């Protein structure tokens, strides 16, 4: 039915008894690079069973209090297994994804979380210099970042944290959140299903990248309708991300990249 | 102007073939291609070479003379026909020994009041002679010579779209020498050193003959001046032998040098 799936990755298997069917972004299912769409010569690695599986990214907690979050693709998946591996060993890269966000709670909670695959997902920063957010903010990796109910700017000039500042109302990008539904996406109404399911193909202007250097797709979450329990003000339900990557392919094989970090 | 080829996949290799190994002293480049080298895949090759054909390189107007007139013997000047009094198209040009092609001349005319409170003129009107190698050139920008009976003659107003004509290939040579290595005279036996001597590289003295401007409106006591920035375009290109492109500053209408005889940077070795 439109409720019960199982999803096979490798060796990897999702099951799940509560969905709300599944979303293939703009109707197209990721894919390889076609000869008559490629660019880079040089012969390409595709990892396939070894990368393209089901990798469990930490566990968020949903309280009352949550404004949302939000991840960059691939970079929540750098340091994930032998896809991490690829991705830093390789000049470019490219892969779409099964982006399964799992949130189960009982019969008498309430609450509907948005979750939103957004193309080119840029967000805003923290300071009055222009695109001043630094590489080390803009890739969290797997414990990606989180909304603010309100934009503050930092003042310290000796040491800017250049970091972003995204407003949820704003989708944190000088937008409102309410048409961020032009984007593919699913509902996590507590009263009606378990989790939310996307499948994103390549998206680019380019058949390849640079995975180290570009994010693709961007993953925000955000609190419909917050979240509320029998009596208790106080509840709090996990957020599991599971994400799958498909069709890897990469070229330019050198030495491996280990960019700086914090 | 057209298309590449596309690469092919190519898989590993344990041969006796080695198209790796080469030997340059024969004077040949080795034509290797990724796939001689690597492992490559498929790739179907959309990009050509469309913009690069000696055609193309050259559609382009350049500027090749600001030929200035001040309608207050200034009333009229005289430009010998040349393509190296500026650097850019005579640059590009240097890439081959010789050439043919047709050629297009857009004049681009401005003018101003030298005063900035004085002065008034009513719109000014220009004849731009060209006077062919023995053609009698213009001592008065008045005299007989602006009859123009039999020399061809353009007549531009002041504030209309920039004048334009073209020229056939004109050359008394099947093909334009870019350089040519050698004299118009032999010095003889015998003869006084003043005697059979000429510049060296040097053809005609006179080549292509040049270009008299002059206003034809009666002139003011105003001080006004006028420049006519000379654009010229080969069109229908045929170009022989490649060379070198000139790496230093020119030094006069030869290949002589003087000065900017250093171009090259300091760069280590081993630094990327
Ligand atoms: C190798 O590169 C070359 C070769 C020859 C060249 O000049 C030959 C040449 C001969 C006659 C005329 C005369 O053209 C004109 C006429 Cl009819 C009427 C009005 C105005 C002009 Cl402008 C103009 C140029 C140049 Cl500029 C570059």
């Amino acid at each position: 039915s439109v409720r019960v799936m199982q999803l096979t990755l490798g060796n990897s298997t999702i099951t799940t008894q509560e969905a709300a069917n599944s979303v293939v972004a703009y109707g197209r299912w990721p894919e390889y690079i076609k000869d008559s769409e490629a660019n880079p010569v040089d012969q390409p690695t595709e990892p396939d069973v070894a990368a393209c599986r089901f990798y469990t990214l930490d566990t968020v907690t949903w309280r009352k209090e949550s404004r949302g979050w939000w991840w960059k693709l691939p970079d929540a998946l750098k340091d994930m297994g032998l896809f991490g591996q690829n991705m830093f060993y390789h000049y470019l890269g490219r892969a779409g994804y099964t982006v399964h966000v799992q949130c189960n709670a009982s019969k008498f909670h309430q609450g509907a979380l948005g979750v939103f695959a957004v193309p080119e997902m840029c967000l805003a920063g923290d300071s009055t210099t222009h695109m001043f957010t630094k590489y080390e903010n803009a890739n969290p990796g797997e414990k990606g970042g989180e909304f603010k109910g309100s934009f503050t700017l930092d003042t310290n000039a000796t040491n800017p944290a250049r970091n972003f500042c995204p407003v949820d109302y704003l989708f944190g990008s000088g937008v409102l959140a309410g048409n961020a539904f032009v984007y593919p996406h699913q509902i996590i109404n507590l009263r009606t299903n378990n989790c939310a399911t996307l499948v994103l193909p390549y998206v680019n202007s380019l058949s390849i990248d640079s995975m180290t250097k570009h994010n693709n797709w961007g993953i925000a979450i955000l609190p419909l309708a917050p979240l509320d329990f029998a009596t208790e003000s106080s509840t709090e339900i996990p957020i599991t991300l599971t994400i799958a990557p498909m069709c890897c392919e990469f070229n330019g094989l050198r030495n491996i990249t280990v960019p700086r970090t914090q | 102007a057209n298309n590449l080829p596309d690469t092919q996949s190519s898989g590993p290799a344990h041969s006796k073939e080695t198209p790796a190994l080469t030997a340059v002293e024969t004077g040949a480049t080795n034509p290797l291609v990724p796939s001689d080298t690597v492992q490559t895949r498929h790739v179907i090759q959309k990009r050509t070479r469309s913009e690069s054909t000696v055609e193309s390189f050259f559609a382009r107007g350049a500027c090749v003379a600001i030929i200035e007139v001040d309608n207050d013997s200034k009333l009229f000047s005289v430009w010998k026909i040349t393509y190296k009094d500026t650097v850019q198209l005579r640059r590009k040009l240097e890439f081959f020994t010789y050439s043919r092609f047709d050629m297009e001349f857009t004049f681009v005319v401005t003018s101003n009041y030298t005063d900035a409170n004085n002065g008034h003129a009513l719109n000014q009107v220009y004849q731009i002679m060209y006077i062919p190698p023995g053609a009698p050139i213009p001592g008065k920008w008045n005299d007989y010579t602006w009859q123009t009976s039999s020399n061809p003659s353009v007549f531009y107003t002041y504030g209309a779209p920039p004048a334009r004509i073209s020229v056939p290939y004109v050359g008394i040579a099947n093909a334009y020498s870019h350089f040519y290595d050698g004299f118009a005279k032999v010095p003889l036996a015998g003869q006084a050193s003043t005697e059979g001597d000429s510049l060296y590289g040097a053809a005609s003295l006179n080549d292509f003959g040049s270009l008299a401007v002059r206003v034809v409106n009666d002139h003011n006591p105003t001080k006004l001046t006028s420049k006519i920035r000379v654009y010229m375009k080969p069109k229908h290109v045929r170009v022989w032998c490649p060379r070198p492109p000139r790496a230093v500053p020119y030094y006069g209408p030869g290949v002589d040098y003087k000065d900017g005889l250093a171009p090259l940077p300091g760069k280590g070795l081993t630094t990327y």
